[PDB]
């Protein structure tokens, strides 16, 4: 996972920086920043679209992508975790209108 | 009136309008598929069919007082505008859609 391969990548980074410092000390951040998925700052990683109206349904999709934008997965659109290196994956909900959900 | 005298064309024409039959559409609601193609998007009569790349006309909508045919005539005017809008935006996003392009800044 993207988990699992950063802390391989700062395990790595670590063994080459005691192998190339013949016993240099450096700093040992908390491995709860690193562990806690909460604290992560991306994307976090709905009424039914054909009941609610298309300005209800668009409002609540803004708050979602406004949550989504801003580290909190939406209710319409959310953007899940990457697999390694990559971004969100940003999963829509189907019922919503066509050009709004485009948009 | 001019529904019956489409009908009345129809009949003596065999009925051939199918889709051209009132798409029944409110004032309200060809303006909204205005406001829609108004981004250049791809409106229910201006959907980018696969033969159409771009505005693709609905059901015939009539027009307030009248059949389908003028209506959508108009409509169909408008359904080009919309048409070229939505693919010249696409047109307008050559150069960000061209990230591995080979023609230098050009484009």
């Amino acid at each position: 996972t993207w988990q699992q391969s950063l802390e391989l990548t700062r395990k790595m980074l670590r063994d080459k920086q005691s192998k190339k410092n013949s016993g240099q000390r450096l700093p040992v951040l908390p491995a709860w920043v690193y562990e806690r998925p909460a604290l992560l700052g991306d994307f976090l990683p709905a009424v039914p679209i054909g009941s609610l109206p298309l300005a209800s349904q668009e409002a609540a999709v803004v708050e979602d992508l406004l949550y989504v934008l801003v580290g909190v997965d939406g209710r319409y659109i959310s953007a899940q975790p990457l697999t390694g290196r990559q971004g969100r994956t940003f999963l829509v909900d189907p019922n919503l209108d066509l050009s709004i959900r485009e948009l | 009136f001019c529904r019956l005298r489409q009908g009345e064309l129809q009949v003596l024409g065999g009925a051939l309008l199918q889709a051209p039959q009132p798409v029944l559409v409110k004032e309200s609601e060809l303006v909204k598929d205005t406001l829609n193609v108004l981004l250049g998007v791809v409106s229910a009569t201006f959907s980018l069919c696969q033969p159409a790349q771009a505005f693709t006309v609905k059901r015939g909508v009539h027009v307030s007082g009248a059949s389908p045919e003028s209506v959508s005539s108009l409509l169909s005017e408008v359904a080009e505008c919309g048409t070229h809008y939505a693919r010249l935006s696409d047109f307008s996003l050559q150069p960000v859609l061209d990230s591995s392009c080979s023609k230098g800044l050009v484009f």
